[PDB]
């Protein structure tokens, strides 16, 4: 197995550059092509273009000559793709994504995409607040994380063994800031009496918060 | 460049049943087509190359053909989990393109609204602040209206709707209604209903708490 990792997010200003880092392990770095995305929110997918390590050679779409640039570093096996003088319609999520060959079929692996999010407006972690029933066979718990900015947040449960009957809501952007939700249903044998937490991140402030919910 | 085509952006289809996706390529791509599956908040997933190969773990249940021109995805035993949006792609010339993308929907039975209602939490109003939610969750069909009421009067400026898509196991839709007032607000009244309209009931399906 593969792994691409990307940060989460970027915030930087208009006509400000940035530089999008994608590091892999689990395969020989030198011999794939690494491919670059672009994803408007709610949008298609656009191709970049791609970079081979051995020698950086590339090839571009031609939309994105001297916006984009695709280089390597062989020694940290990482891929960058730098964005110069960027502007709203730069704001997307980019995706890192390579490819190789086992038994008969080819295997793709793909970064999680880092949300590049152009605007002078500052980071704002977000406030997580546990969502409990007031004083059935089911119970349902939530998580409301209010105010953050830029995108994205991910929310987990029990840092993920709990995925089941989970619902994440999009976010909804309100007077500059962002707010989601998250609610989980569990049988009423299991909460309170074991533990149900919400693990909430939030990259572009480097957050990462715990709120267990406890009965009122 | 060359455009790729998908002039279906929603189709629908029934668990166990057989869809397929068409693609159009401008101009003549030979094989060198692929498809992709993408999920809410998910990177894509490749699940055919050269136009009818499988990606490594992709079931045999997904099946491409095509050569030239038209392209297609055909998924058989259609399952919960293919809840997804579909795109095709050629890599035959540069740039490579991506078509527009065919989002799958799954018809299901109807299925009423689980309700529940939060109060703000005591973290929220330590600093003034005052937000009720209320989701309304595994419900079918789409269609649905949430009303809030504050002392049995109708609340409509601060509230935030937010909906998911179709849910990979059971195909039902969810949605999170925030009432979001100021602690000073929330603090001047008593009873908080927030009311769902579906059709599953001739009545609205409410659920409330008093501050007390
Ligand atoms: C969006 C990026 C992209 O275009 N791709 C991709 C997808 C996922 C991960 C890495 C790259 C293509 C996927 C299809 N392959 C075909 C390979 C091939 C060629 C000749 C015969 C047989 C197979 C080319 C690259």
């Amino acid at each position: 197995q593969v792994q691409l990792q990307q940060p989460g997010a970027e915030l930087v200003k208009p006509g400000a550059s940035v530089k999008v880092s994608c590091k892999a392990s689990g395969y020989t770095f030198t011999n794939y092509w690494m491919h670059w995305v672009k994803q408007r929110p709610g949008q298609g997918l656009e191709w970049i273009g791609r970079i081979h390590p051995s020698e950086s050679d590339t090839n571009y779409n031609q939309k994105f000559k001297g916006k984009a640039t695709l280089t390597v570093d062989n020694s940290s096996s990482t891929a960058y793709m730098q964005l110069s003088s960027l502007t709203s319609e730069d704001s997307a999520v980019y995706y890192c994504a390579m490819e190789d060959y086992y038994g008969s079929s080819y295997e793709d692996y793909w970064g999680q995409g880092t949300t590049l999010t152009v605007s002078s407006a500052k980071t704002t972690p977000p406030s997580v607040y546990p969502l409990a029933p007031g004083s059935n066979s089911m119970v349902t718990l939530g998580c409301l994380v209010k105010g953050y900015f830029p995108e994205p947040v991910t929310v987990t449960w029990n840092s993920g063994s709990l995925s089941s009957g989970v619902h994440t809501f999009p976010a909804v952007l309100q007077s500059d800031l962002y707010t989601l939700s998250s609610s989980v249903t569990v049988p009423s044998s299991t909460w309170p009496s074991e533990t149900v937490t919400c693990n909430v991140a939030h990259p572009a402030s480097s957050t990462k918060v715990d709120k267990k919910i406890v009965p009122r | 460049d060359i455009v790729m085509t998908q002039s279906q952006k929603f189709m629908s289809t029934s668990v166990g049943d057989r869809v397929s996706v068409t693609c159009k390529a401008s101009q003549n791509v030979g094989t060198n087509v692929a498809w992709y599956q993408q999920k809410p908040g998910q990177s894509p997933k490749a699940l055919i190359y050269s136009a009818s190969y499988r990606y490594s773990g992709v079931p045999d249940r997904f099946t491409g053909s095509g050569s030239g021109t038209d392209f297609t995805l055909t998924i058989s035993n259609v399952q919960s989990e293919d809840l997804a949006e579909y795109f095709c792609q050629q890599y035959n010339t540069y740039p490579y393109t991506f078509g527009g993308g065919t989002k799958l929907e799954i018809k299901r039975a109807d299925a009423a609204p689980t309700v529940s209602i939060f109060p703000p939490s005591s973290e929220q109003l330590t600093s003034g602040g005052a937000s009720v939610v209320c989701f309304l969750n595994n419900f079918y069909p789409k269609d649905i209206n949430v009303k809030w009421k504050i002392d049995g009067s109708e609340r409509q400026n601060g509230v935030l709707n937010s909906w998911t898509d179709q849910d990979s196991k059971d195909s039902t839709y969810s949605m999170s209604s925030t009432l979001t007032l100021t602690k000073d607000e929330y603090e001047r009244h008593n009873s908080y209903t927030c009311e769902a309209t579906h059709k599953t009931s001739t009545s609205p399906i409410v659920k409330s708490f008093n501050r007390n």
